[PDB]
């Protein structure tokens, strides 16, 4: 027997409780950052190690603009929930 | 620009 | 130690891309979500794997096609991943005309409902608010 | 400027809405588990692949022994929660 | 810059907070096993070189204020920070002896605005403790 | 035996 709730991830883009924020024309930060990280790395990282780049890209490299001053200079972090049992890697 | 989701 | 992930085929992509919603919902368009979901086509498709983008489903067109995307046989497939792009909260995910938590998707595919998939990995990549708190950020 | 929320990790011993599970003589199935894969690992593999071995461990080697049959052959998985941005080597 | 920077002078702070005797008045079970988790912790964060700190059967209100305090110190020499909550609990929450904590009251504490020292170093929050009580049968 | 938390 495994558990039922076994090998599940859980790739959020932000934190509990939070907003996420997308850029009308470059799309969703978190997916931005996800695609870019996959590209650059899918062949030599570990699947729980490119979220990890893709929270630090996140974090690190977006910040809101916004006329609304209440929405302006806001930062996200993206948030993994794994119930995975083994690391997964995309390449042979 | 940025909006939220 | 790893997933095998030397099957026949990496296994499905599935994109579920809200852009537009029913007045009811007060919801304003997600301008950019298509850059996203064609984004993460070109990304899995690179990734070898079969990527299927949906666009503007209600609530109940995403339960039906989780429904019957956790019923194929996915017996010659290494993973499964499912993208949600839409608004959201906690542990709930809009359709075009509503929402649906997030659980009753995921049950779906619960290691005893999903035979097929049972040992393998089930990725959940969620691009949705979940909550309305803002992050003022530090130094 | 980095979020207020980052550099969290969140190890929980069990998923969201479902029971932890505790034997009364060896203690938590997590902790235990957690304890072995640090003194195995903590000097070879990332914190990450640390506690993905913790998963394993508790949801292969563990099933619960109970008197009352409601209780009894139940299942458990972990659930890491990274709000991370770096990876961690304990050395 | 992809790996946090471990090899401050000290590895941190390990806070096992072990609440395993509940007043009756809460209706929560003795959490037998527990001290036996509380010093495997013990020892295992003690090879890392955590500086262990174990605390017993605390209620809400002296978790909090440990909670308060351990944040309030200066961690500027060490790399990390680790917390470990042994008790009973439901989804969000953790109980002291004499009832619930939300975790995330606890957490915040630690927060990188609150707690500047730990700005940028990795928390760890290990929790023993329900969620709930959903069971999980189990697939063949 | 074992218990619930």
């Amino acid at each position: 027997k495994i558990p039922v709730e076994a090998d599940f991830l859980y790739a959020y883009s932000t934190a509990p409780g939070y907003y996420s924020w997308r850029n009308s024309k470059d799309g969703s930060w978190f997916i931005q950052s996800l695609c870019a990280m996959l590209k650059q790395y899918a062949d030599k990282l570990e699947f729980m190690h490119i979220l990890t780049r893709v929270n630090r890209k996140v974090a690190t490299e977006f910040e809101s603009f916004s006329f609304d001053a209440t929405f302006h200079a806001k930062k996200q972090i993206p948030c993994i929930v794994s119930m995975l049992t083994k690391e997964l890697y995309f390449y042979h | 620009v940025d909006k939220v989701d | 130690n790893s997933y095998k992930m030397d099957y026949p085929e990496m296994g499905l992509c599935i994109i579920i891309n809200n852009k537009n919603f029913h007045k009811s919902t007060g919801m304003t368009s997600r301008s950019g979500t298509d850059v996203d979901a064609a984004n993460l086509r070109e990304t899995f498709r690179n990734l070898k794997y079969e990527v299927r983008n949906k666009n503007d489903l209600t609530r109940e067109e995403i339960v039906e096609l989780m429904r019957d995307v956790s019923k194929e046989d996915h017996s010659k497939r290494s993973s499964f991943v499912c993208v949600l792009l839409s608004h959201g909260e906690e542990g709930i995910i809009f359709g075009t005309n509503g929402p649906v938590d997030l659980k009753k998707i995921t049950n779906f595919f619960r290691g005893d409902r999903c035979r097929s998939l049972t040992g393998k990995p089930k990725l959940f990549i969620i691009q949705a608010c979940r909550g309305t708190e803002l992050d003022c950020g530090i130094e």
